[PDB]
RNA sequence: GGUCUUGUAGCUCAGUCGGUAGAGCAACGGUCUGAAGAACCGUGUGUCGGCAGUUCGAUUCUGCCCGAGACCACCA
RNA sequence: AAGGGUGCUUGACUGUGAGACAUACAGGUCGAACAGGUGAGAAAUCAGGUCAUAGUGAUCCGGUGGUCCAGUAUGGAAUGG
RNA sequence: AUCAGGACAUUAUCAUGUAGAGAAUAGGUAGGAGCAAUCGAUGCAAGUUCGCUAGGACUUGUUGAUGCGAAAGGUGGAAUACUACCCUUGGUUGUGUGCUGUUCUAAUUGGUAACUGUUAUCCAGUUUCAAGACAGUGUUAGGUGGGCAGUUUGACUGGGG
RNA sequence: GGACUGUUUAACUAAAACACAACUCUAUGCCAAACCGUAAGGUGAUGUAUAUGGGGUGACACCUGCCCAGUGCUGGAAGGUUAAAGAAGGAGGUUAGCGCAAGCGAAGCUUUUAACUGAAGCCCCAGUGAACGGCGGCCGUAACUAUAACGGUCCUAAGGU
RNA sequence: UGGACCUAAGCUGAGGCUGAAAAGCGUAGGCGAUGGACAACAGGUUAAUAUUCCUGUACUUACAGUUAGACUGAUGGAGUG
RNA sequence: GGAGAUGGGGAGCUGUAGCGAAAGCGAGUUUUAAAAGAGCGUUUGUUUGUUAUUAUAGACCCGAAACGGGUUGAGCUAGUCAUGAGCAGGUUGAAGGUUGAGUAACAUCAACUGGAGGACCGAACCGACUCUCGUUGAAACGAUAGCGGAUGACUUGUGAUU
RNA sequence: CCUGAGUAGCUCGGAAAACGUUAUUUUGAGUGAAUCUGCCCAGACCAUUGGGUAAGCCUAAAUACUAAUUAGUGACCGAUA
RNA sequence: GGGUAGGUGGUAAGAACCUCAGAUCCGGAGAUUUCCGAAUGGAGCAAUCCGGUAGUUGGAAACAGCUAUCAUUAAUUGAUGAAUAAAUAGUCAAUUAAAGCAAUACGUGGUGAAGUGAAACAUCUCAGUAGCCACAGGAAAAGAAAACGAAUGUGAUUCCGUGUGUAGUGGCGAGCGAAAGCGGAACAGGCCAAACUUAUCAUUAGAUAGGGGUUGUAGGGCUUGCAAUGUGGACUUGAAAA
């Protein structure tokens, strides 16, 4: 399946290494937040390539994971009730955070931001990991009609 | 057409048995597997492929 | 051809690993009983398929044979 | 006597066999005799299964023993003869 | 991905065992005629296993430096301890080999629903709803399988049967 | 004889035949189950067990007696049979070299089928007859006796109510 | 009578789906009366047709100027048929 | 090369010694210990044409019931979807409801309307059950005579489909 | 330093090679290295030797045939051919 | 262009014409060329119906006349765009190639059985044959050494003849059947990628554009050096000549 990883150490084996063990189909490659580049260029640099942008590309990450951080507790997250007799029905599900981030637009995926699939009335709060260096918190209010 | 669109590698006509005298005549239908498939842009979700070319996709990390 | 299993009394079932041949029915005698019953105690039927070794000492152990029930044999 | 019995050994040998029997063929039958080593019996000679006429199953294919035979370029090996 | 539970190996673990006579539960083979002896014996208490209600073994208490009556004398076809061995049953963890039951989603499956394209029940996508690594499907190898194919089914003969 | 209305070889047979009401069993809880098709696709069906097709019988009324021996079925596991494959281990050969001949022999590879595991089915067992299919002889016995209620035996799973 | 209207199973079929190829399936679309809607009858005459040709009596749907009244209103929804 | 004979063109081809399984030999070879015996040997042409036979090719010749593949077919027949239409005429009176009698009221009864049939009688219409006729005809399925069904599992006009 | 990787191989089926699956060519499933210092081959497979570097591309001749155009020939048939 | 004294295609008699200023006729270049038919604006029963756009002419208009255009796929270009900002499918417009048919013959590839003999037949054969499909061109396929094969030996591929009906193969039958070797027809081998070097791409380029480089007796890359303007077409132009 593959042979590299994204991320160091996190819960198991299979390092952001040129050579890594495998024990069948993994989200170690599948998933977004933890994949592998194409190696394409080992001879004997690509283990000091490696090494460098895991230091250099962890560091951006914790950059870029702050400012998205703030700019998004900064943004306020409202939406409307469509209900009968004071009975909700609105879905409250990865779907909004999805359209906010568009609305903004940076880079994200939908397996990425795990959410609870439910309902919700009145305004309330997540919190949720979006990264391995990561955990923040988003707000969500929604409005009668 | 039993196989995928990147590769071309039609099914072949052979025969079958353990036992007999007599000869007879059945397919190869060659393994297909939808998986999605990896671009920069736009579509990449499933396409029907080979499972050789699956490996060789693992293994020159085509994602 | 191997791979497993099966053999006991006049018939139908037993079987402490080696430390032994035993119920029921087939045939008779007897016991209980006012009588006929009835039921039961039992004379008997036993080299435990056969052949060479094992064991103080073999029906079951070892090897062989005999009577048998099961899964396996085909080039493109 | 080719019957019976006793003793002795084990030719119910090997390499062969002109010459014949009858013969669609294959196949089957009788053996003269030579050479080698033989056993019986002093020798003589016998002894190339049962006194005979019945007692059988073709080839490929496969296995077993030997194999002075070959062995794919070579040596071996495989493998076949 | 995921945890758990049951099997086959065996370390190491202790127990393991009746014909009669045998003071005898005796599985036997042969060197040993020994050693337990502050670590301490014949013999007694409470517990575990056990099988003969009777055999054997272990922790603590106790006997106090002796004897084991099974070292040798002594008995038994088969002698006593230990020594190495082949049998044993049960449990205990040590992992290896594949098995079953788990959870998750993330591959995969949708003849769930919704939305857009699209005036549209097909489709493309996104989500949902689910299942869920089952299972569609592919390959390999078994079974079943006159639904079906190919055919087969000697001869002589007062005709053939 | 069949209930009947009704159907069938245009052109040699129209009915004891077909068919229906109705009866019975059976596979099936939906993407069904049955299938038609090489797969998509489609009916049953914009269907939902009073549904659905198949197997048998064929107004109405009454009965459905015995036998799971074997066959086909349902369920199960004690044990054995078990391909494919996974892989204990062994063997063969070459020979760097050791080497007096021989022979041995590290090295990679070839040939080798194995130790063990290993599915279902099969052998096995419990059930199953408006599912296949079958439903025996003999012997004597009741005050003339031919009669055999009544009893006994060989076979088998069973001896026709 | 039939087209310039639409449909009945059915056919075809951009895309699309499936399948050695051929091809099959199928979305939206498009065809298909023997259906549904629409305004003419009496008579005359050629040897040959005639409701069509000729006499009469009409109607019809569209375009164009026009006068009088008036804001209408579709591929959209509903009845209708 | 006048789409001719030929010239060129040894590449091969028969013989020149054979044996055997071959190794290997050889006027020997195989058996074996053997030279014995047995086995074939102990030089015995070739290139043509012409006949005869033959080898396989549709091969002295015409004869099938078939087989597989590929096409054609629903204007016949059978089945179904749609669209229609017709079925002379006459009988028959199931209910239901209503009136009255009856009864404590029912039950029951006398009736009136009313119209139900895989109803009936039976034309066109369908079918073809029966005898005669022709049966190398008027006619590759009828003609006369009868017969059954004939408001429903009836028929057929057309389209379509298998 | 480079000379073409799910590639040579190998297992399971297979197919063309004279071959009726065996080295040699192809691969449907599975699995899986090396780098001219090596790889493969010389019909199992080792050793020695040789042969050349597959896992890139294209490439006129050497040909089969006459529907045509023209000329021509026929030990070709002469209207049942 | 050539050539001519008549002709008005065949059934030939008549008409009525032109012609000696060059017809008729032959060849070359051509113009035009109804409908349907790959048929393609849309449909349908091929020789049928309805069209749309842009013009243009008539008439108040309606409508009528003469032109081109309007099908699909694929690729490229521009606009375009949903969930969801972007992107994305999709939508339209523009350019370019089809798609057909046949030379009933030859090419390849894919599909793909029987009766047939074997005195049966299920093996082998009939054969990859028939037939079908798809793509072809005047031809195609094939084709430059993991070629051979045993040698002190050859040196892209195809065909022809010997080898030879051999070695083999096989219900070891029917049969099938070479490959080397030799003799001829012709004989041209070249070209990428990969090491390295010049720029763009967020220099994570792994992509593009260019230079070097096209293998056995190893070659190329690398720092250099020596020598040379060469011969070849498999091919671009025009010019001449035949």
């Amino acid at each position: 399946m593959k042979v590299i990883l994204k991320q160091d150490v996190s819960n198991l084996g299979k390092r952001f290494d040129v050579v890594d063990v495998k024990d069948g189909y993994a989200i170690h490659f599948l998933f977004p937040k933890k994949l592998a580049a194409p190696l394409t260029k080992k001879s004997l640099q690509d283990r000091d390539l490696f090494l460098k942008k895991q230091q250099e590309h962890y560091e951006i990450n914790k950059a870029l994971s702050h400012k998205l951080k703030e700019v998004i507790e900064q943004t306020e997250l409202h939406f409307s009730l469509k209900e009968h007799n004071g009975r909700p029905y609105g879905s409250i599900i990865t779907k909004q955070i999805i359209n906010q981030a568009h609305t903004k637009g940076m880079a994200l995926q939908k397996f990425m931001f795990k959410d609870n699939v439910r309902l919700g009335f009145g305004d309330h709060e997540i919190t949720l990991h979006i990264f391995e260096d990561t955990t923040a918190v988003l707000k969500v209010k929604v409005t009668p009609d | 057409a039993k196989k995928d669109q990147l590769t071309l590698r039609g099914p072949l006509y052979g025969n079958n048995r353990s036992h007999s005298k007599t000869i007879t005549r059945r397919k190869w239908n060659v393994n297909l597997q939808p998986c999605k498939v990896k671009t920069a842009d736009g579509k990449t979700t499933r396409i029907l492929v080979s499972t050789r070319t699956l490996r060789t996709l693992k293994k020159h990390n085509r994602l």
